[PDB]
């Protein structure tokens, strides 16, 4: 019987996939200005033995 | 003798001031008593010096549970 | 509480105790029916100041307009009664 | 409030606006009863000294000097019975007073409450409602052609008719409503 | 309302105060003014040679 | 910020396949979520700006007019669907539409990082309010009403675009962090001086300005309730930001070109309070409100002192607040009555109480109750204009009696006194009002509880 | 007690006289502070130990955070864009800090003035001198850079100020 509702109410996904869509690609953008990542002379930090970046 | 007074419609003024402190309770209710939980069983960190060699996570430089949360 | 729920009979009474007391009008020779004019032979002047001696007795003011009708004591009980909304 | 106005008003009906008037005034500066009634006396029979002038002109000539020896000698604070318009209780009930539609939009669960009460209010609106176009009709007979000249409104004249626009005298809301 | 009520201090008052109270307690301890009139070194700055 | 600009973008579509009977719902509460998600916004810093991409960026001045364009998509909505029943589904589908619209053209407009794309975005949000005021006004005026919102812009904002793209030409950027790095003075020349003008005077005629403010009655009067709460809320305050992001280059000639527009300030704020004392249209008296609010705004932008740019930034908050809640407290009598004229609805306190209590709240609000986010930002801009000049207390002075005033004759006229007799069609107040007016005033109010939050960045 | 540094917030030894009772008669403010004590002192105090013993069992930690120093605006060229926005940012953080000195100074001046009540005029003078001075060096820094203010401002204005007081300086030379 989950048809008729779906075909009802599938319109509810619309803008919480949007939302989860946008914060992807505020992700990305950030991906692509990591030209100073941990370079500044005010947060310049040496690596842990683990971690490989400062910050994503 | 007991007479009729007018007035105007006071029912539907009534229940929306019911409705109102209905559903904001309803949400608040459970957030003062959350609040008060945390506050009495998970306090509020101590500042203390950073020990040598150690990297402090960004949220560790906050004191407040839920602020750090 | 406040004043007692004034009544028909009682404006009735106090108006005729007023009369009564006027000089100018015979007690006995008094009904509640009897014109000012006509029965009592009074003239506009003593109307105006019998008028003035109803507003003194019931604490307000009745308008020229109005009060230059009333010609018996039945005419000005059924004014007051009609402005101060008693019904028995 | 009650009489519809004339057009004009008469010589006598001025100089006894004027008497009472001055009576009040007096009132208003002898305070004292016995005081008042010995100036009383001595102003009526200053009225009635020309009361007897068959020469109209000099009538309103005596009138008009003595408006303006009243308005010299007025007292400026004079004594207001408490609910006239310039009383301290004028429209203090005015706030109280609810006109009678506004029951018509009672919820069912308020109108629960003061069932016999509605039914007599719905009887009332039945009487009003049959009635209303025998009322417009007697007004459009009495009427003369040319429209009415006062605002004075005519009886019921048949057998079971009522007088015309009555509804909203009849259903004041009280002068103590609340 | 409540997330705003605990929003973490990025706006850093709290440091600064404590901040301020460290520099307050040297400059008290050691005796030198609170505050400066300059907040740039003179010796990092290069006058005009000449002011006639 | 794409999180927050991609959801509306998906409000779109969402309301073009809903059921016909289900728009209203779905729109009112996925726009919640969406100012819900937009409250993330206010965490900001202390020393720059959260600079999301190298096109979107946030500041604290920017964040606060974000969350009230978000909040007041919601209760425009809510005031829309009751004179809308009437109405097709797809006239409905296209009201909402254009609503969603404005919401993205103004999101985008308070982040955009460079001024020709703040510019062209400033510009776009004219055609969703031209459409809808001169398509779903109810009067024949609202025809001339859009031709005096649209020109009154245009003349202003027309010389700017060329400023703008004069300025790319000389500096080489138009980035706002690049321009504010790398600010030089402003000499004291006639081609500086129209320079000033140009970057000045769009947002000066947004604001608007005491005599460029004609195109204001009109438009706020003629509009359908959505339109005039956005109007006074959030698009008269375009000119303020505006202004506030300009002035960083104007530097030091507004030291003298500001005087005529401080005069024009002061003066028109008299005038226009005086003019609300003697108004018989009650949306025409709430208009001129705002231009006395907004000429207060203005003298505090251009004064370009700290304490000056929180005030302005605080009653630009306060007063979208405030006006919103009293264009929809004028509207639900105007649904009852059919009327605008003040005289005609009184004593309307006996019939309707919680209304009567909004409107006692607002019309509070309106005259700057302390500790009110309005008294907030009133005396902010008081003290600093006090600090620019000792003589000035004079005029705001006088403004804050007039004010008051009108103020409270609005609210005497029409809940005091007794009832009109023959207005028999007065029904109560529909849950659906009450919950519009709560949502206007709490906000203010718990806003005064933590008054940072609208202070700007100074 | 221990929350604040008590060389950065300063108070006088604190000495306050003992009763001398000269009367027969008993005093209700001694009875009223025995019932308060027992009454709401003792349940409050309660409830503290209780919570803080809650608190003992979880206990966890924040830190200060630290900024190195990083080249001033005088240091930076003309054009070099990331070493401004690093001073501008160094610039800002000693901008605020200096806010809270002088929030400070001016704390300690309103207590003084509270503590010493009749006697304020003459006892608060050491106060009055502190914040005289700190007010007088933050003017000098900060006031009339106006809203848009930067390190570049702030730097034109010292050399400005410099640049007079060298005149001022070389034409009293002079006299
Ligand atoms: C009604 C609706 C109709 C419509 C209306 C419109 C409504 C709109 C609402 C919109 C939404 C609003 C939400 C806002 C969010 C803000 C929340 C927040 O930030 O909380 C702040 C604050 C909590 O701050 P915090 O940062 O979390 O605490 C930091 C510490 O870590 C904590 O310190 P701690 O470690 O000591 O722990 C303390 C702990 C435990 O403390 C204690 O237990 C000690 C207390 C004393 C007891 C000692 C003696 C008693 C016991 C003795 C006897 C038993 C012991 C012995 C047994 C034997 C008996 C003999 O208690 C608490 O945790 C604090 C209480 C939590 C309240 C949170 C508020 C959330 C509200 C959200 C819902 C909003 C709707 C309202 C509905 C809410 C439900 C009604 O909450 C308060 O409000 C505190 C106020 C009380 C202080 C005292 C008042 C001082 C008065 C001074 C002024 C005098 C002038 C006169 C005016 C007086 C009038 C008041
Ligand atoms: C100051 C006392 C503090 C009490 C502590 C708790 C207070 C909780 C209040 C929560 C917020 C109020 C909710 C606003 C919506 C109004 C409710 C409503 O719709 O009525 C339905 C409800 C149902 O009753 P009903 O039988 O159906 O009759 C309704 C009829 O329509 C006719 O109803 P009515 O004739 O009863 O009138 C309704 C009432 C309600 O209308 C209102 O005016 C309430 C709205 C406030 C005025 C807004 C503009 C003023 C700007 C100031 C902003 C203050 C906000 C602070 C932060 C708030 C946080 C949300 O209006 C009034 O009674 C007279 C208003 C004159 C107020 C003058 C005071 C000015 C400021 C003085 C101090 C304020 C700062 C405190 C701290 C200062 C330093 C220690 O009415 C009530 O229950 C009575 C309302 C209670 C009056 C509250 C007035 C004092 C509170 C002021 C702000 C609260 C500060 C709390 C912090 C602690 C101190
Ligand atoms: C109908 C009946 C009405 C009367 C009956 C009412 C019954 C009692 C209820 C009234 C409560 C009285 C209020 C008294 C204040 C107590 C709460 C206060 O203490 O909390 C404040 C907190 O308040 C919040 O900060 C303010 C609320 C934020 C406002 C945002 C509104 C939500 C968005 C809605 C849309 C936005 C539209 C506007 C756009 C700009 C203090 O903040 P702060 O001093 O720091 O706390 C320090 C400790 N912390 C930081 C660890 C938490
Ligand atoms: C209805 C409201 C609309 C919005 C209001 C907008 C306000 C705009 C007003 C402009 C403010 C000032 C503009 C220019 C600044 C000075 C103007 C001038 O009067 O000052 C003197 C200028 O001297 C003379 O006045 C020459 C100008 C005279 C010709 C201008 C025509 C003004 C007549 C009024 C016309 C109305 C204009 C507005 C139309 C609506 C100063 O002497 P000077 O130091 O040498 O000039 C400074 C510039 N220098 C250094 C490059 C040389
Ligand atoms: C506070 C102090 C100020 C007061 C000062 C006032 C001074 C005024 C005193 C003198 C005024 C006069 O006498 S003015 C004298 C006016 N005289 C006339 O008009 C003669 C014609 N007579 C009539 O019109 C009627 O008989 C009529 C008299 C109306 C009786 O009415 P009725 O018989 O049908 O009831
Ligand atoms: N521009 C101000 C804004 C502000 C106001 C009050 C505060 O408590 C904090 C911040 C800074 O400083």
């Amino acid at each position: 019987n989950v048809l008729q509702i779906v075909r009802d109410h599938w319109v509810h996904i619309l803008v919480p996939v949007g939302f989860v869509f946008g914060c992807y690609l505020d992700r990305r953008s950030d991906e692509k200005l990591t030209a100073f990542r941990n370079k500044s002379l005010l947060f310049k930090r040496e690596l842990r033995p683990n971690e490989e970046v400062t910050w994503k | 003798k007991r007479l009729f007074i007018i007035k105007p419609s006071g029912f539907y003024d009534r229940r929306f001031l019911k409705l109102m402190r209905f559903y904001i309770l309803l949400t608040g209710i459970p957030v003062a008593i959350g609040i008060t939980l945390v506050n009495v069983f998970i306090g509020e960190a101590e500042l203390a010096d950073i020990p040598e060699g150690y990297v402090p996570e960004h949220w560790e430089y906050f004191k407040h549970p839920i602020s750090r949360w | 509480s406040d004043a007692p729920p004034l009544t028909l009979e009682a404006i009735k009474d106090r108006v005729l105790y007023v009369l009564k007391l006027y000089d100018k009008i015979d007690p006995e020779k008094l009904s509640v029916n009897s014109h000012f004019m006509k029965d009592l032979g009074l003239d506009s002047l003593d109307q105006v100041e019998i008028i003035m001696a109803m507003e003194d007795e019931f604490g307000f003011e009745i308008p020229d307009i109005d009060a230059e009708k009333l010609m018996c004591p039945q005419e000005i009980v059924d004014y007051i009664a009609d402005k101060k909304d008693v019904y028995e | 409030a009650f009489s519809a106005p004339a057009a004009y008003l008469t010589h006598q009906q001025k100089v006894l606006r004027l008497y009472k008037r001055a009576l009040r005034h007096l009132e208003s500066w002898c305070v004292h009863r016995d005081k008042y009634r010995y100036f009383a006396c001595l102003m009526r029979a200053r009225f009635d000294e020309h009361k007897n002038e068959k020469d109209m002109v000099k009538a309103t000539q005596l009138l008009r000097q003595a408006e303006e020896e009243f308005w010299y000698g007025q007292h400026p604070q004079p004594y207001i019975f408490p609910e006239s318009p310039g009383g301290t209780s004028y429209e203090r009930y005015e706030c109280y007073k609810v006109p009678e539609w506004c029951l018509d939009d009672w919820h069912p669960s308020e109108k629960a409450m003061y069932p016999d009460y509605f039914a007599k209010r719905e009887q009332w609106k039945r009487l009003r409602r049959e009635s209303w176009e025998r009322e417009v009709k007697q007004l459009q007979e009495e009427t003369p052609p040319g429209g009415p000249r006062t605002e004075a409104l005519p009886p019921a004249r048949k057998e079971g008719d009522l007088p015309p626009l009555w509804w909203h005298i009849v259903t004041r809301p009280r002068e103590r409503p609340m | 309302s409540t997330f705003v009520a605990y929003l973490p201090d990025y706006r850093m008052q709290e440091w600064a105060r404590r901040e301020a109270e460290r520099l307050v307690k040297y400059r008290e301890a050691n005796g030198l003014p609170l505050m400066e009139s300059n907040c740039f070194d003179p010796n990092k700055i290069q006058l005009p040679e000449d002011e006639d | 910020m794409l999180k927050i600009i991609i959801p509306t973008t998906m409000l779109l579509p969402m309301t073009w396949m809903s059921k016909h009977n289900m728009i209203w719902i779905n729109a009112t509460v996925h726009s919640l979520l969406i100012s819900l998600i937009s409250l993330s916004l206010l965490n900001q810093l202390g020393e720059n700006s959260l600079n999301f991409s190298l096109t979107f960026f946030s500041d604290s001045l920017s964040a606060p007019l974000l969350v009230l364009t978000t909040w007041l998509l919601p209760l425009m909505l809510m005031a829309s669907q009751s004179h809308l029943s009437k109405e097709t589904t797809t006239r409905k589908k296209l009201y909402i539409t254009m609503l969603i619209l404005l919401q993205l053209f103004l999101i985008m407009t308070f982040t955009a990082t460079e001024l020709i794309l703040f510019y062209i975005l400033f510009e776009a949000t004219l055609v969703p309010t031209l459409i809808i005021i001169t398509r779903w006004g109810n009067q024949t005026e609202r025809l001339n009403a859009g031709l005096y919102f649209l020109f009154y812009t245009l003349a202003g904002s027309l010389p700017l675009l060329v400023a703008l793209v004069y300025i790319q030409n000389t500096t080489g950027s138009l980035n706002f962090l690049i321009i504010h790095y790398w600010s030089h003075p402003l000499s004291n020349s006639w081609s500086n001086i129209f320079m000033w003008l140009a970057c000045i005077m769009a947002f000066m005629v947004k604001m608007p300005l005491y005599g460029l403010h004609l195109w204001l009655p009109k438009a706020h009067v003629e509009a359908p309730i959505a339109g005039s709460m956005v109007l006074a809320a959030v698009l008269l305050k375009l000119g303020g930001y505006g202004m506030m992001r300009i002035t960083t280059i104007l530097n030091p000639l507004t030291n003298y070109m500001a005087y005529p527009f401080l005069m024009l300030s002061m003066w028109g704020m008299i005038m226009t309070s005086s003019i609300c004392l003697r108004q018989t249209d009650l949306k025409s008296l709430i208009a001129y409100s705002s231009v006395s609010h907004m000429a207060l705004v203005i003298v505090a932008i251009m004064i370009q002192t700290p304490w000056s740019f929180m005030g302005a930034t605080a009653l630009m908050i306060a007063h979208g607040l405030t006006s919103s809640m009293l264009f929809c407290l004028a509207n639900t009598n105007y649904e009852r009555v059919h009327s605008r004229t003040m005289i005609l609805a009184r004593g309307l306190q006996t019939l309707l109480p919680l209304m009567a209590t909004w409107w006692l709240v607002a019309s509070l609000t309106n005259l700057a109750l302390p500790p009110s986010i309005n008294l907030i930002g009133e005396l902010f801009i008081i003290t600093a204009s006090f600090s620019w000049s000792n003589i000035t207390i004079i005029l705001m002075g006088m403004n804050m009696m007039i004010t008051a005033l009108y103020s409270l004759y609005m609210l005497i006229t029409t809940q005091r006194g007794k009832y009109t007799h023959h207005i028999n069609n007065i029904k109560p107040s529909f849950t659906r009002e009450n919950a519009l007016m709560a949502l206007h005033i709490l906000p203010l109010l718990l806003l005064t509880l933590n008054p940072k939050m609208i202070l700007g960045p100074l | 007690p221990d929350s604040w540094d008590k060389d950065v917030y300063p108070e006088p030894p604190r000495r306050t006289p003992a009763p001398a009772p000269q009367t027969s008669l008993p005093n209700p403010v001694t009875y009223l502070t025995k019932i308060f004590d027992l009454l709401v002192d003792r349940p409050v105090t309660l409830a503290r130990e209780f919570i803080e013993q809650q608190h003992a069992k979880n206990r966890y930690y924040y830190y200060h955070r630290e900024f190195r120093r990083v080249p001033d605006i005088t240091e930076c060229e003309e054009k070099d864009i990331l070493c401004m926005f690093e001073a501008e940012m160094q610039w800002r953080r000693d901008y605020k800090v200096d806010q809270e000195i002088v929030n400070i100074i001016q704390e300690r001046l309103k207590a003084c003035q509270q503590r010493e009540g009749e006697s304020y005029r003459q006892n608060c003078a050491k106060e009055l001198e502190q914040f005289t001075q700190v007010s007088k060096a933050f003017q000098d820094r900060y006031s009339d850079l106006g809203a848009h203010y930067s390190a570049r401002k702030c730097l034109a204005k010292q050399k400005q100020r410099m640049l007079a007081e060298r005149k001022a300086a070389k034409e009293a030379a002079a006299a």
